[PDB]
């Protein structure tokens, strides 16, 4: 039943008595459900340390992973270039999924095409698919460049992307001068960030490898900036803004900020902004190249150091106070531009916010997860805040990254209770937050289920989720946020301290029970 | 527009295509003639997508794991292969269920073998057996396991059937190998067929020799309702109010036991013909169970379907059907009285997967709205046979529409509202056209039944008449 | 008792069993407390419509007001001028309270002095207090200007500010040329925003009244901006940023954003930035003056129109889409500067966010309160979003402002269920949110108590608070936010839609009860 | 105070309403005058209490007469009477009313004593007029509030002998229960075998004030603010009083032994038992935090716990709000305990040590200088 003036959606409509009785009848009659006491016993068991040991003994099963596959990162990288169509050679279902994933995170159109390889291509290869698809894409969506990656089907059958594209050009399917950079992006290797790395290296190779004769390092008085896999628009914007305030000439390579934030003014813009082909061609003339997320830009680093001959600085991701300081000082040294008074004042204001909020931040225990560079930047900032990271999970991390993070933790008295987990998923993390309960989680939307689980053990065991990372599907416009620089540190600090304060307010909202501590002033 | 105008628009849209793509796409665009009974002579469907044209279609894995198997709540569905497919489809489809997630229900969880390079080179069958053992250890209350093959499984020569057989025999467990590799077929449709065949081969016949289930003459099974936003529940309450006993639900809020009990029912009520007609036909041949298509979208279709269903049973069911119709008449009449004046005459074009492009027309017409265009991602010719009579004359039908095609069609037709998926929503929101997600119900719903109709009318009004649409033009421009 | 490894603060320390027994013994033995059943009955009564009628029949009693007194606004206005010490002629306790209030909202040092009028000044005047205080303030804090306001005691005894300052200059306590603007700021008239208006008018009169002969309107090619009482630093910043993006010459009069946001770099800065005296002197030469918050800048408007001869535009506060559009268009008309593509794109992005979040915003019911201009801007934006304001409360509003807000409500179908209340306090609002429950409140920190009350009736009756306004004491660094312009509209929209989504997540977190609607994607 | 010098001192109203009267939970305190004073002081002091706010307790609410121009010109006595009527109508469970005069009340010739007398006799309710006009530090406000307590509440049960007294009856006077401090003290005294009959004003009720003359010993915490009432009670009821200091283990143990020495041997034995019970807890707190705080320097009742943590009280101090924060000197609030606490008692000592360590050793203080400066 529905009251026309107070229509109910699924919640709370299915809490109506008739629906409740119907669901009870369905369960009792036909579901053959396990008894509720058995379900409670098994759940309690899943919260135990013994279950945690069994869970961490997993070798073949992965449950609730915290990573995606390479072509997703390849598509994100390709979207950062001017009038560029991401083109995944392989099966179309992958492209449907990539597009929907990015649509839900960014709440924006995401342009990507597939050559729709099918059973016939599984034996004969997808060369005809490549020829037809390149021609159709160029004719229909008129990009200035088509950036090609692969689905796992094409990788397994061993489709030669270079040969396929060269044959497409030779047979006249696309013009010879039309730029078609490519990158093999096997989904069974690494993760989405690896696909971003491979795609960027492929594009940079396409535009620079055969024209290095006339390049002179430092000719253009600029610094190349490679952002890596980045899903906060504010991060691109803050890097560009900070470099502008320093008066530092820069080239942001793979800049998708415009195309992921087009205005709603009655017109659909398939393309907007992005790194121009001329910028990529002139990139070897830069003073140096700075990789914002070095731990997934290894192949790009090797190409840039070995071909462009740039002396890429050893810089951590510019997250938090110390690492933003190091980034800015390295930029000052490379460019010769002093750090201006505006950035010094912004740093001082971040320090002021830290001083104002340290009493609520100090000693707070966090589990967290995400990509390696993001995770280590978050850990470093939490250590700078006096917070205690307890469970540090990076599903797509490696042993060298783990060693670096352990060194960072050992550099601080606030990291003595921390453990770093690589190759572990969010079911492992669920066990961790049950057996060694933190105050909060920091992660993507998939953490909400963990919170749900913890609440089912009881309100006292609930671990609230703070949504920082990718993907965030159950909140709106968080992709506009910033995590890098002093501005990003300010935003993260505000989110953390206010999450703590909202939790405290919730715990002290009980009248005559806990509201003695429901302070007006915090 | 006239038929000639729509034909001209189709011709101008196709001009940008290369010759092969143009010739192919010409057969998938049509002007509706409601008198046509054989849609093959007007349009072609269920064909290979044209490469590089930004299709909206998914893959067979989406049709099998995402659509059919995934919603089965007390089973554990392993996305067998690399991590991507399981990750992108995790909790993306709002197939609602009641359970304790991670304990006795597992719908929103992503179970995967997370294939690495060594798995590709040397195979993952040993890994699959080890994974099954670990699943049994860590989720002891699961009532079955399905193994949904991703693309690499069928390319590296893996034999998931033998692993499933051996592990199921050893563990006394139903382990269903599904060969739904993404490269198979041309869309999610073959995924539906493969999933239906897997259900038939590994689950459906479990209780063939079992006669302990007490059966009644009013035993029905809801087939092909995946409980999007509780849709199936909103349907079920009506059928039980009519005096019927809904033994099974396929597969929204579905359990393996009700699937096994389905061969015991008296009637199979098929909502989504496209995804479950295979298993419905098999059940008719094997168990002699009649099946009938029905439509619970909007009061007119709901009343017609309730009466058609009650006609299959005795007089008591018919009397209870009339009581249900009378009980709900004031509610949906109030909904119409409130919302039809705000929606009368508004034009909508739809593009959805396999059933909803034709099934939701009646609800829009109940709100006074007119569907001027419709099309399918992966429908077959029988679906187009069904929808040609439903659509108005000289309306635009599109099969496997490309992004360019749909954008141009919308620009020319200029509908008041568009109902499609997440990959078109923001495109058409940029152009200032109100958009409603007709896959996920825009995280609203249910839309089935009378309560669903109330929600549907409220949502259509809130999106179509939202103030935001009058603000896309800056006053200084 | 305490565990040294897990130390408990007041919450949850006093939930320990021994403390619970102690408190029960204290209550039962010596507090003579009313029976808990009687307390429950009275609470239920306070939630009823009959209690609401009795509550709204109040004439003499004010409970939990939503306003402050004039000198607070005078102090805030004075802080916006370069090297200016706010000086409150009156009793010292007032200044202690003003400083504490602003310290708690801004989490920054707040400079303000008193001349410490006591019983001796109650019978005689405060003239000796003025002379000594002006001399001491100038000698101690070396300000470039001293802006004098009054506490209620000085106003009641009738101290002549002008005569007192003239005497201080005549007897040499302070130099004759030293700027000492003044304003009578009676706490028993209007509210804090009235004090801001009076102080700004006093300063402007001091710097412009006697030098109007050589002033030519428009000769400096600038637009004056008067922000009014403003406690979001982002609002000053966004106004300056938007005017600079337009290339519009402007003068922000009373700009306190620098002094309220000094960096933490090891040194205390009493003064920072602010409107210079030259800017105030040159203000009559501007093309026009734009008052951002006209509904509490009436005296300032009268002076600017009658003395500077500026044709002050009839503009609403630049809040939300339509009013930001109107502000920008009027600025473009006055200055001759076209609206640049950057602001057009920002507007389009705000519209994009509105289209992205309209389904969750539509029909949501809000109670809200604050200062008149802020409240009407919030109401206008909520109407633009498809939300229904139901309880609009402005304790310091007037009948003309209420008529204007009612006109705004009548122009939208989403204003049909809305009522505007002026002169009503937060106890009235508590009754309103009980008898006509909205989905959310939008207000300052005091609203938290109302939320507590609603939760005591039941979880289904709880009205969550969304903290927008002044003062915000129980969250950190929200004073850095923006509420004006497209940027402020985006921040407000994000806050609202994500508050809705967090509430929905909380309501659907119940395992196997309501978590069928615990969607990953929203 | 010297005029024009930016002092932090409050007024008499802050001393009376903010410090003394406002924490009394079951009374309603009318900030009589213009709106400012009650608003700035609303819930600004963390004088903790247990109750149902708006029903039987009112500490965090702001009741005011909200004086307008007409109230200034024509007086506000009639408005005060009408306001009291409305208070009775809308808050029937209140156990009394106080009227805290703001600055204009004394300057406009308002006579709140007569209104209080008439309305209190009419409604059979205690209505306490307080002439705490802000122009009259908060020390004088404390004195005026104490005189009001003496004149209107304290002697209300002089002729009442129905309360059953015990030789172990004590009253905690002048503990404002900041962050629960008084509670943390009370649990010790009741563990000692004493009966805490009265505790005010922190978590204080009017009945506890009325019962205070029935106790055997007055334990004063804030001696400066309630010594007037304490000496009056000594003179009139013959009740001895003494200061107690529960800040830090050393002061807590000394104060407990001094209090127990005023009673018989059973109380002394129970005091030794309490001390022995809590010795391991504060010893563990010291073991954990004294190494993290040894040798640090801080700029009369606070030296105890600081010394118990190995700290020096006094230049470059390591510890001494926002002005000192800008200089980069770690600062702690001595008034609200930085929204932390309690700091009194053994549990309060644990909290105090944790807070001192977290503020003194926070990395934020090490980041004042930019690496390029
Ligand atoms: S199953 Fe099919 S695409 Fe029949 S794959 Fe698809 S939950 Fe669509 S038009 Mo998403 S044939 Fe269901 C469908 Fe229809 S996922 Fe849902 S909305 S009624
Ligand atoms: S103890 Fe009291 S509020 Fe007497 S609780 Fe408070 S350090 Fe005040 S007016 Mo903060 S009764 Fe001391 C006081 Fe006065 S904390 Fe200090 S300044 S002289
Ligand atoms: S068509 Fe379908 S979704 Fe595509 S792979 Fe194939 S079953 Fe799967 Fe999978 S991990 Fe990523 S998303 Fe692919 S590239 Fe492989
Ligand atoms: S010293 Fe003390 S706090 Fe000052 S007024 Fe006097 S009793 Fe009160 Fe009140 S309303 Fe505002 S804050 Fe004053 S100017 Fe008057
Ligand atoms: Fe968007
Ligand atoms: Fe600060």
């Amino acid at each position: 039943s529905q009251q026309v003036d107070k229509i109910k959606a699924s919640y709370p409509l299915f809490l109506d008595q008739d629906y409740k009785d119907m669901l009870a009848k369905k369960r009792d009659g036909f579901e053959e459900k396990y008894p509720q006491d058995k379900i409670d016993e098994v759940f309690q068991w899943t919260t135990t340390k013994e279950y945690q040991e069994l869970n961490f003994q997993r070798e073949a099963l992965t449950v609730n992973p915290a990573k995606a596959c390479q072509p997703l990162g390849a598509v994100l990288c390709a979207l950062g270039f001017e009038k560029t169509m991401p083109y995944v050679h392989g099966s179309q279902g992958c492209v449907a999924y990539f597009r929907s994933y990015f649509n839900r995170h960014f709440r924006e159109p995401v342009s990507c095409v597939s050559d729709s390889m099918t059973e016939d291509a599984a034996v004969f290869g997808g060369q005809q698919n490549m020829k037809d698809g390149l021609q159709n894409c160029k004719a229909t969506y008129k990009p200035d460049m088509i950036a090609v990656s692969t689905t796992c089907m094409a990788e397994v059958i061993g489709d030669d992307l270079n040969a396929f594209i060269n044959n497409s050009k030779k047979e006249g399917f696309i013009p010879d001068e039309f730029p078609v950079p490519f990158a093999h992006t096997p989904s069974f290797v690494g993760s989405h960030v690896t696909g971003w790395d491979n795609m960027f290296e492929g594009i940079a190779r396409y535009f620079t490898l055969k024209s290095m004769d006339d390049k002179v390092v430092g000719s253009n008085k600029k610094i190349n900036i490679v952002p890596g896999f980045e899903t906060y628009l504010g991060n691109f914007r803050v890097i560009k803004r900070m470099l502008s305030e320093m008066g530092v000439g820069y080239s942001l390579l793979s800049d998708p900020e415009e195309v992921l934030d087009t205005p709603a003014d009655g017109q659909f813009r398939m393309y907007a902004g992005g790194t121009t082909q001329e910028e990529m061609k002139d990139a070897p003339n830069a003073l140096n190249t700075v990789l914002l997320q070095p731990w997934h830009l290894e192949k790009t680093k090797k190409f840039v150091e070995g071909t462009w001959k740039h002396e890429v600085p050893k810089l951590n991701i510019p997250m938090g106070l110390d690492w933003t300081d190091e980034f800015l000082m390295k930029v000052s040294e490379i460019s010769g531009q002093p750090i201006p008074a505006s950035l010094t004042k912004e740093r001082g204001r971040l320090v002021d916010m830290m001083t104002d909020s340290h009493t609520w931040l100090h000693g707070k225990r966090f589990a967290l997860w995400g990509d390696p560079d993001f995770v280590m930047g978050l850990v470093k900032f939490l250590l700078e805040l006096g917070c205690e990271p307890v469970h540090i999970l990076c599903h797509n991390g490696n042993k060298r990254w783990k060693k670096a993070v352990d060194a960072i933790l050992a550099a601080s008295p606030y990291g003595k209770n921390a453990t770093v987990y690589i190759g572990k998923d969010l079911w492992h993390l669920r066990s961790l937050v049950f057996t060694d309960k933190p105050d909060f989680m920091i992660g993507n939307s998939y953490g909400k289920f963990i919170q749900r689980d913890t609440l089912h053990k009881g309100k006292e065991f609930e671990v609230p989720l703070i949504r920082i990372g990718f993907p965030i599907f159950d909140r709106h416009h968080l992709h506009r946020s910033t995590t890098l620089g002093y501005e990003g540190a300010m935003q993260i600090l505000t989110t953390l301290v206010n999450s703590i304060l909202e939790r405290l307010d919730e715990e002290t909202r009980g009248m005559q029970a806990t509201d003695y501590n429901h302070d007006l002033v915090r | 527009m006239s038929r000639e105008e729509v034909e001209s628009l189709i011709q101008e849209v196709l001009e940008v295509y290369p010759e092969k793509a143009r010739k192919d796409r010409n057969k998938h665009l049509a002007v509706n003639d409601p008198a046509v009974t054989q849609s093959k002579k007007c349009i072609i469907s269920n064909k290979k997508s044209q490469p590089g044209l930004m299709t909206i279609r998914g893959c067979a894995y989406a049709g099998s794991k995402g659509v059919v198997w995934g919603p089965i709540k007390d089973m554990i569905h392993i996305s067998h292969g690399p991590v991507g497919c399981g990750q992108y489809s995790r909790a993306g489809r709002r197939n609602y269920y009641i359970g304790t997630t991670g304990v006795n229900a597992f719908v929103t969880m992503n179970f995967t073998s997370d294939f690495q390079e060594k798995d590709i080179v040397f195979g993952g069958d040993k890994k699959l057996a080890k994974l099954i053992d670990e699943v049994e250890t860590l989720f002891p209350l699961n009532k079955g396991i399905s193994v949904q093959s991703e693309c690499p499984i069928g390319l590296i020569g893996d034999d998931i059937e033998s692993v499933s057989k051996v592990k199921g025999a050893e563990l006394s467990k139903t382990i269903v190998p599904v060969r739904c590799e993404g490269f198979r077929g041309v869309s999610q449709s073959l995924g539906h067929h493969i999933a239906n065949d897997a259900v038939r081969d590994w689950v459906l016949g479990k209780r063939d020799e079992d006669t302990t289930f007490a059966s009644t003459p009013y035993d029905v099974a809801i087939i092909g309702d995946y409980n999007i936003g509780g849709d199936a529940w909103s349907s079920r309450i009506l059928l039980e109010e009519m005096g019927l006993r809904c033994v099974a639900q396929w597969s929204g809020d579905g359990s393996i036991s009700e699937i096994e009990l389905t061969p015991k029912v008296k009637l199979n009520l098929v909502h989504c013909y496209r995804s479950m007609n295979y298993i419905s036909r098999h059940m008719e041949e094997k168990y002699g169970i009649p099946w009938m298509e029905y439509n619970f979208f909007g009061p007119t279709k709901t009343i017609e379907s309730l009466r058609a269903i009650a006609a299959k049973f005795d007089e008591s069911i018919q009397k209870k059907c009339e009581e249900v119709i009378a009980k709900y008449k004031p509610e949906w009449e109030a909904v119409v009285a409130k919302y039809r004046p705000r929606l009368e005459g508004k034009r909508v074009m739809l593009y959805i997967g396999g059933l909803r492009p034709r099934h939701v027309i009646g609800a829009y017409e109940d709100l006074g709205m007119e569907v001027v265009g419709t099309g399918y991602e992966f429908a077959h010719n029988d679906d187009y046979d069904r929808t040609m009579k439903e659509m108005g004359d000289s309306t635009l039908l599109y099969d496997d529409v490309t992004g360019y095609e749909f954008e141009e069609f919308v620009k020319r037709i200029k509908p008041d509202l568009i109902g499609s998926g997440i990959k078109e929503k923001f495109i058409f929101q940029k152009m200032g056209i109100p958009f409603r997600e007709m896959h996920s119900w825009d995280y609203s719903g249910p839309y089935h039944g009378f309560d669903g109709f109330a929600i549907f009318a409220r949502d259509m009004d809130m999106t179509l008449n939202n103030p935001c649409w009058k603000k896309l033009q800056a006053p200084w421009e």
